[PDB]
């Protein structure tokens, strides 16, 4: 009894409005989105096996109109296949509209639209950084807990045509086999240490060789050599991750063996960064589409 | 079997520019 197209229509309706309008769905509609997307998440692998062509996006953090711009320029589903790398909520003004549109497209196009878990798709984090406050203000506490149950079933990583490894954070010193990811059962929370934690929290670092301590106080940093060894062992060409704001929306690491994507331009009004999307064609030739305010 | 490649540097980036609203983006924690 989920009127998906009505929901999507109302979400897209506010395109090009100024001042930026909210989209206030009903409580039951949002719960319907959570319940149906949760089922699909669980029915699909926790380690996604995807095929190009597709477009890959980094953090959104509730910057809803920027998400609309991404679709406007990259092509609204199902014109293009999409993989998002997480951190949909918190900090921005419109986490609800953001995650609702994403869940809606997941339900609408379950084989052409994919969402990974970021470290903010976690109750202990998004209780603090804005999403819970937004849920409490615009709906109720119970709805936030419904989101949490949904978030606990998000897939953790994706491999594109057996060559591009995708996750929110990065590598883990505990990651020896891809089966270790496949063995993770859902629903699950994000632990404060271990494989699942690292995949959502770790960062590359140009000044560390192997594994180092992360300034975040969580997980690790990893160096160029770690990336090289990982790619060789698993016969991969590229690591695609997000989790860090970069000035041009994308940023290479270790001679293009790793790329960081960040899709929220002028991040929470504090940075002058561009947002980027990585376009991967059928042959895995990768390029970038860059979202930037005019000056 | 596919392999990751990159285009010529001139075709690596495609830019999309939009009008900046200075009130559109806020950190709700501040
Ligand atoms: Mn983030
Ligand atoms: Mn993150």
């Amino acid at each position: 009894s989920l009127n998906l197209d009505s929901i999507i229509g109302r979400l897209l309706e506010v395109q090009g409005s100024r001042p930026g309008k909210n989209v206030q769905l009903t409580e039951n509609e949002i719960r319907g989105l959570c319940l149906k997307s949760r089922e699909i998440f669980l029915s699909q692998p926790i380690l996604l096996e995807l095929e190009a062509p597709l477009k890959i996006c980094g953090d959104i953090h509730g910057q809803y109109y920027d998400l609309l711009r991404l679709f406007e320029y990259g092509g609204f589903p199902p014109e293009s296949n999409y993989l998002f790398l997480g951190d949909y909520v918190d900090r921005g003004k419109q986490s609800l509209e953001t995650i609702c549109l994403l869940l809606a497209y997941k339900i609408k196009y379950p084989e052409n639209f994919f969402l990974l878990r970021g470290n903010h798709e976690c109750a202990s984090i998004n209780r603090i950084y804005g999403f819970y406050d937004e849920c409490k203000r615009r709906y109720n506490i119970k709805l936030w807990k419904t989101f949490t149950d949904c978030f606990n079933c998000l897939p953790i990583a994706a491999i594109v045509d057996e060559k591009i490894f995708c996750c929110h954070g990065g590598l883990s010193p505990d990651l020896q086999s891809m089966e270790q990811i496949r063995r993770i059962m859902r629903p699950t929370d994000v632990p404060d240490q271990g494989l699942l934690c690292d995949l959502l929290w770790s960062d590359p670092d140009k000044d560390v060789q192997g594994w180092g301590e992360n300034d975040r106080g969580v997980s690790f940093t990893f160096g160029a050599e770690v990336v090289a060894k990982f790619l060789h062992k698993h016969d991969l060409d590229l690591i695609c991750r997000a989790h860090q704001v970069v000035e041009d929306g994308y940023e290479f690491f270790a001679k293009r063996q790793l790329v960081t994507l960040f899709s929220a331009p002028n991040y929470c009004g504090e940075f002058d960064n561009a947002g980027a999307m990585m376009s991967v064609d059928e042959t895995l030739m990768c390029s970038f589409q860059i979202l930037k305010p005019a000056d | 079997r596919k392999t990751v490649t990159w285009p010529e540097e001139g075709k690596l980036r495609e830019y999309f520019y939009f009008e900046l609203d200075e009130t559109e983006r806020v950190n709700v924690n501040k």
